[PDB]
């Protein structure tokens, strides 16, 4: 009894301008594959967009992706409207300007460089007011629509008239980076990054559902494993996708400091993130600060770590904030903190398998010409046991590879780089080959 | 073993026969400033005096009195004492009770069980199916189960679970049947009347879901 | 479309008045083994030197020593321009000088001791303002060229005479000194000092790269053994 809202859920096709309904819902709102249909969101908010087909997505969801949800004001999970839209003219002006922290730094011809190969032979519908991406010259560039012919909406046909006229723009208050980090940015371990979401998706996003009933939520999430796995990584995607306000207490950033002074910090750290709530606190290397009471020889080295079991506890279930927290094992650190009263909920986020590596290796390689000998899942499949930073760095070595023989024949040219020198910058399996040895 | 219903029995006693209750809550003392500390675990038993018949409850012993070998600092141990002077300093007459929680004998100092004062001692162990059963019953009290929902299946194959597990799976297969008909109130879109939940049905295939977060 | 100008890379013949190209590249810029080249370089600066055939040499890149670079004012991987000079006249007159902190101990005479068995017998071709390194008497010895009678630059035949007047010279803010610690120095291990420059390179030669691009450098290196 309302069929036109749907909630928002991953992209499977990340393409900017597609959404993917199930095929129930397209016989359901009378609608065709390549449609163009319009949604509209909070805060008054229109996107719109085209529409396709997925098998996997449930009748009740709508697949989208960052660029999308980001011009509709909302974050996974939340619910908007959709409609179609077959009266979208072709355009024959677009005013579309950059947003400077996006640019700083590259130089050349935006137009030519990012612009030309995004819109060419797509027939995109935009929006007067939308936000877009565009991937390449080892950089991504945040383009607004400022105006439109056919305003507010229009289709962006090859006859198209693309003005790049003058001046890159500030970013406004509520728009935030599509440059910031979220789940799109992970890889590998989909199974966990679920888990994570639906203990933390009520209190996080339903934070007055918990006053209203008796039942509690998870206080305490813990993540297992490997060094620079992604623990750092997911926490923050999950707060910044989740909206939520996230406090950082960095292990080490706080036994550096003075004894008591280490604590001060500690009340504080909770104090902001009740009053900044529904709030992630995370704890990043927790091992620095909560080990086994066996290598605590310590008085003020152990103080801190019943200090923190204090206000562990002094966490309301109604205070709707959640704690993550990362550790390389659980034998690391304390046991008591696994009392089912605080890090009661424990996540193992381990290596990828082949498939997570492709994924991650093609997390990185997203900003990069790579040419077409350039076989990724060979990469993967021979890479057996490596961690996301290890294919990370991986990729940024491969790059700093090729950008060293360009730069012996840029050298000679003598010139800083513009990025029309950077678009034409291929990357090469003799290129990975080599970082391979490394 | 933790989070067997040892913070829980304590505070059921004392409420289930009116006692007055005073709870020291272990790493909540040893949080505090040096001798602060002590200054705490004198009001907590000098008002459990003024306020009795009354349990004083200890959760979390090992926290406050370890065993001397671990005791590696003056004022880590100076509470220690000052624990079993204060233990020695309650009269049989005063009819106060200290009832404490540790997690395994070993864990604590050893004087302590001195016939003095910690004489008596219960092993609060694990459940058995038939207790699982029973605790399962316990959460599951304020729920609308649906009629395929067999609690006996659910204890039987839950081999080895504390009442803290036992007891967050109920919570977690709930949380499990609120997401679904969560995603149908998002359409409607309204915060929930009572009567919506009172028709909320929790399922066996919540439950099962609930069973794959291991603990 | 810019032949000239060449790249710096190391030494291979680690005399101080030898530079050394690819075979192609001479082919290229129509020079002979044993010409004397000039190469010009930042800051307005020059030197000038034999040039000779390097098989392995790539065809880019120019190999030279320290003592070469420092008086171009340029380090390994920067750019310069080489041109020919068979215009150089041998020397009637050279007034050279020791940098006072390579000579405050040994005692004697260096016209003798070091620059005598030096420039013997090597026609050798200097340039008024050069820096040059002399190795004898168990130390090192850093002499500049304060005049040259066919000005601004000679070639050192047998005839020439060598003014050793007077004082040795206090060392210019710029001109670091030769006798200080680099990869000439070092032995054993090269695949490892390539690993480190390379790492290196990019972030300490070309800075202003990384806040161009969103790709990130090496922060840290360690040092096993
Ligand atoms: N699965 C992954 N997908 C994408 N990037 C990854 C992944 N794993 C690691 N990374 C990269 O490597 C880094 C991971 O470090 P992090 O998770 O912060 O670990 P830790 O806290 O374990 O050191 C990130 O900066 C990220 O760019
Ligand atoms: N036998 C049981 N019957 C009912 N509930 C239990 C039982 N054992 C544990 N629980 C539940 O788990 C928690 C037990 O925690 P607690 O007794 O405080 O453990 P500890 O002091 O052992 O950490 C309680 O909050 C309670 O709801």
């Amino acid at each position: 009894n309302r069929p036109n809202r749907l909630i928002v859920d991953e992209a499977i096709n990340e393409d900017n301008s597609v959404v993917s309904l199930s095929q129930p819902k397209m016989d359901e709102l009378q609608l065709f594959r390549g449609d163009t249909v319009l949604l509209k969101g909070k805060k008054r908010r229109e996107a719109v967009c085209i529409v396709l087909s997925d098998d996997t997505c449930s009748d009740e969801k709508i697949r989208m992706n960052r660029v999308v949800r980001n011009n509709l004001r909302v974050r996974l999970g939340d619910v908007i409207s959709i409609q179609p839209c077959p009266d979208v003219k072709y355009g024959k002006r677009i005013h579309v300007l950059p947003i400077d922290d996006t640019v700083e730094g590259i130089t050349g011809n935006l137009f030519e460089v990012y612009l030309k190969p995004y819109f060419l032979e797509a027939y995109r519908p935009i929006r007067k007011g939308d936000i877009f991406l565009v991937r390449g010259g080892m950089r991504a560039v945040e383009f607004k629509v400022v105006e439109t012919d056919p305003s507010p909406y229009c289709i962006v046909a090859p006859d198209t008239v693309i003005h790049c006229e003058g001046e890159p723009i500030k970013r406004e208050d509520e728009e935030e980076s599509l440059n910031e980090v979220g789940y799109d940015d992970i890889g590998g371990c989909r199974k966990q990054l679920a888990q994570i979401k639906e203990m933390v998706e009520l209190p996080l996003r339903h934070p007055a559902l918990f006053k209203a009933i008796g039942v509690k939520p998870p206080r305490g999430i813990l993540l297992y494993g490997p060094p620079g796995t992604g623990k750092t990584l997911i926490a923050r995607a999950v707060a910044n996708e989740t909206g939520a306000f996230f406090f950082l207490i960095n292990g080490p950033e706080i036994m550096s400091k003075l004894a008591g002074e280490s604590e001060s910090n500690l009340r504080k750290a909770f104090e902001e993130a009740e009053k900044n709530a529904p709030a992630i606190i995370f704890i990043d290397e927790l091992d620095a600060i909560a080990p086994k009471r066996e290598k605590t020889h310590g008085e003020v080295e152990r103080r801190i770590v019943s200090q923190l079991l204090t206000l562990m506890d002094g966490l309301k279930q109604r205070a709707h904030v959640i704690v993550m927290a990362a550790t390389n094992r659980p034998n690391s650190i304390d046991p008591a903190l696994r009392r089912f009263g605080r890090f009661d909920r424990e996540v193992d986020i381990g290596i990828p398998d082949a498939t997570g590596r492709l994924e991650i290796l093609q997390i990185h390689t997203k900003n990069m010409k790579l040419a077409d000998d350039v076989d990724l899942e060979q990469v993967a499949n021979e890479t057996h046991g490596h961690v996301g930073a290890d294919l990370a760095a991986l990729c940024s070595e491969a790059a700093l590879q090729a950008i060293r023989k360009k730069m012996d024949l840029i050298d000679l040219e003598d010139e800083t780089i513009d990025a029309e020198v950077m678009n034409s910058l291929a990357v090469t399996m003799d290129d990975f080959r080599w970082a391979l040895s490394q | 073993p933790p989070g067997t219903g040892k913070t829980l029995i304590a505070r059921a006693v004392a409420n289930e026969t009116g006692a007055f209750f005073f709870l020291i809550n272990g790493p909540e003392i040893m949080s505090k400033l040096a001798g602060e500390s002590e200054s705490n675990l004198r009001k907590a038993f000098e008002e459990a005096e003024k306020n009795a018949p009354a349990i004083i409850f200890i959760d979390e012993l090992d926290a406050i009195a370890p065993k001397r070998e671990k005791t590696h600092g003056e004022v880590e141990r100076r509470i220690v004492s000052q624990l079993l002077t204060l233990m020695d300093g309650l009269k049989q007459r005063a009819h106060v009770i200290v009832m404490a929680a540790t997690n395994r004998p070993n864990s604590i100092d050893p004087a302590l069980r001195r016939f003095g004062r910690f004489d008596r001692e219960v092993d609060i162990g694990i459940p058995d199916a038939t207790g699982r059963l029973e605790i399962l019953q316990i959460h599951t009290k304020n729920m609308k189960l649906a009629d395929d929902v067999d609690l006996e299946q659910v204890a039987n194959e839950t081999h080895g679970h504390v009442g803290a597990d036992l007891a967050a799976l109920c919570s977690e297969a709930a949380l499990q049947a609120i997401r679904k008909k969560m995603d149908l109130i998002d359409l409607e879109d309204e915060t929930i009347d009572a009567e919506v939940m009172n028709s909320l049905a929790v399922t066996m295939d919540d439950f099962r879901w609930a069973l794959s977060q291991s603990n």
